[PDB]
């Protein structure tokens, strides 16, 4: 059993370039930023994020 | 007996005369002909690779 | 010889012969229900509106 974790939608997680899965985030000043997961299991339509 | 993995690929694959190849397409700019916009393509043309 | 080449040049000018195309393009990765649900909007929202 899994404590106190992040559920991410599977329509903010995307893979790019021989790599691994990203999101785009929204910073503290309104700007884009690009995020490094290590997305690996579904949760119905959620990636459970372990890292990132 | 079998993993996996994510890559990143291609969904519409394209050949022009029996080679590899991508397809651009635009318009000329609004006034412009389709002459010197045509002209206006094959000077970027030489910023490619060999 | 100034207002000839003051011209632009054209070719088969557009009239309107009532139809129109919409294309609809998601992101890559996306179902078809993602894109369902954006077609149909955009069908609900110009039916009326227009």
């Amino acid at each position: 059993v899994k404590q106190k974790a992040i559920l991410a939608p599977q329509q903010g997680v995307t893979r790019d370039l021989k790599g691994q899965a990203t999101a785009l985030v929204v910073n503290a000043q309104n700007k884009v930023e690009l995020r490094v997961i290590k997305a690996d299991r579904v949760i119905g339509d959620k990636w459970l994020v372990t890292e990132g | 007996f079998a993993t996996g993995k994510w890559e990143y690929g291609s969904p519409k694959l394209e050949r022009y005369n029996g080679v590899p190849a991508m397809e651009i397409l635009g318009e000329p700019a609004p006034g412009l002909s389709s002459g010197d916009a045509m002209a206006a393509v094959e000077e970027i043309v030489k910023q490619l690779p060999k | 010889i100034w207002m000839f080449t003051r011209i632009p040049t054209a070719f088969l000018p557009d009239e309107d012969q009532g139809v129109l195309f919409a294309q609809v393009q998601t992101p890559p990765g996306s179902s078809a229900e993602r894109t369902q649900v954006v077609v149909d909007s955009m069908r609900e929202y110009l039916l009326e509106k227009e």
